[PDB]
């Protein structure tokens, strides 16, 4: 028998933190995205096996995100948008461990579609953060 | 502009003003012979046409109904016809109740307890009798996916039938993309209309109340330690599943205090008084859905 150092933990507190106050200010304003699918091995049993997975996923999704809000669509017509998009940076950057390198008008009707979208997915990543920090520590 | 909806039961697109001309439908008998045919409407003996072929005409509800081909006193075949009225571009919704809450011209609510891929669609209708209703449902729309439903039941009383539908392939913890499809067939006599319904599990999500809510008075003091438990139709593990509450204090009257608390824990201190009532409500904790009905307990 041997026991053998697996790497840094995930951040799990901090994360459970971060997507909780993500998930309060994407409500408080009101194709290809990513969405966390049935593959991703975010649900609770998929998260014991390999949370890896499911969370290099969550890390794509607030990339995507991030960019979103950073983009034309936020900065150019006519608010929590600041916070949100700092706090989906926040989150992502708890996310990438060291060495493994996971970076790669019309509006207002946009910015309704990405903000219901970005609600959908901040919830799944909230459950997770909140179920590993509650059953995996 | 004419379908089958079932095994002989067409429908007849009925485009309507009021000097309609009348859309002309020939009618063929399901039999491998000509001879010795003739047509009959619903239960009467009077032959209304001889011959394989019938051709009728359809402006109103009594132009339909079960036409029927005989020989040697033998049915051969029936066809029902039922009309789908469209008053002038927009077909009529006279069956179903608009229950004009989530939107107008919402005919059908439907609700999810918990994540498992079932839920339940309701409906309102003044309409006592003669009255089908069909339901068929699926995730998305270009390459549906299963969703089982069972059979309309009048469920309480103006007249409520629900339906319950389970996804087949439940993902509950996903992030949903294509959202579940909802096709009621709604029948009365002849008169044939559509409902549907487009939503995420996610936003129908209403969970059950908080169970068995309990008061635990301090020593010598006025305030109660509420506490209570998640309903157990919602998801598990509860880890996961969260669940956030809102606890009320409330008098009987109108000026009198009141005190509201949000808190995601089962347990919250109140302070009492003579004749409040304490709720407790729930709501999903990561997302905005709808909450819970109230529980709740008297101060005593
Ligand atoms: C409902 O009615 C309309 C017109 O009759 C038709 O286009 C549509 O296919 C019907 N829907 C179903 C699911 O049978």
């Amino acid at each position: 028998l041997r026991a053998v150092p697996g790497g840094s933990s995930p951040a799990w507190t901090q994360c459970q933190q971060l997507s909780q106050k993500l998930c309060t200010l994407a409500w408080s304003a009101h194709n290809d995205v990513p969405h966390i699918q049935c593959g991703d091995g975010c649900d609770p049993q998929g998260l014991r096996d390999n949370s890896q997975f499911c969370l290099q996923r969550i890390h794509q999704g607030l990339i995507f995100y991030e960019k979103l809000l950073g983009s034309d669509i936020f900065t150019g017509e006519p608010s929590p948008v600041g916070q949100l998009h700092a706090s989906l940076l926040g989150l992502s950057q708890l996310l990438q461990p060291e060495g493994h390198h996971w970076e790669t008008w019309q509006r207002l009707l946009l910015r309704f579609k990405i903000l219901r979208s970005l609600q959908a997915f901040v919830a799944v990543a909230a459950r997770v953060f909140a179920h590993g920090a509650a059953t995996l520590s | 502009e004419i379908w089958e909806l079932k095994k002989d039961v067409y429908v007849v697109e009925l485009d309507w003003y009021p000097d309609a001309p009348g859309e002309m439908v020939v009618l063929t008998c399901d039999t491998p012979e000509e001879d010795g045919i003739t047509w009959t409407l619903d239960q009467s003996s009077e032959v209304l046409g001889s011959g394989k072929t019938l051709t009728i005409q359809v402006k109103e509800f009594g132009d339909a109904g079960q036409y029927t081909c005989h020989k040697g006193g033998e049915v051969l075949s029936h066809s029902l016809l039922l009309l789908h009225k469209k008053e002038d571009g927009i077909w009529s919704t006279d069956i179903l109740k608009d229950q004009k809450e989530p939107k107008n011209k919402t005919f059908l609510r439907c609700e999810a307890k918990n994540y498992s891929g079932r839920f339940t669609c309701w409906w309102l209708t003044t309409i006592s009798t003669d009255l089908t209703f069909s339901v068929k449902s699926s995730r998305g729309s270009s390459d549906p996916q299963g969703v089982t439903c069972g059979a309309a039941t009048l469920s309480a009383e103006e007249y409520e039938y629900s339906v319950e539908c389970q996804e087949d392939s439940a993902c509950p913890a996903a992030e949903e993309s294509l959202p579940i499809e909802v096709m009621v067939d709604a029948v009365h006599k002849l008169k044939y209309e559509n409902y549907t319904s487009s939503f995420f599990i996610r936003d129908i999500i209403k969970p059950d109340p908080p169970k068995n809510l309990q008061l635990k008075p301090l020593k010598n003091s006025r305030q109660v330690e509420v506490s209570w438990e998640y309903p157990d139709t919602w998801s598990t593990p509860h880890s996961y599943f969260s669940l956030t509450f809102c606890v009320q204090v409330q008098g009987k009257s109108k000026r009198e205090k009141k005190d509201r608390v949000f808190t995601d824990k089962t347990s919250a201190t109140v302070i009492c008084r003579k004749n409040a009532s304490i709720s407790v409500r729930a709501q999903d904790r990561y997302y905005s859905s709808s909450w819970s009905e109230w529980a709740s307990v008297p101060c005593s």
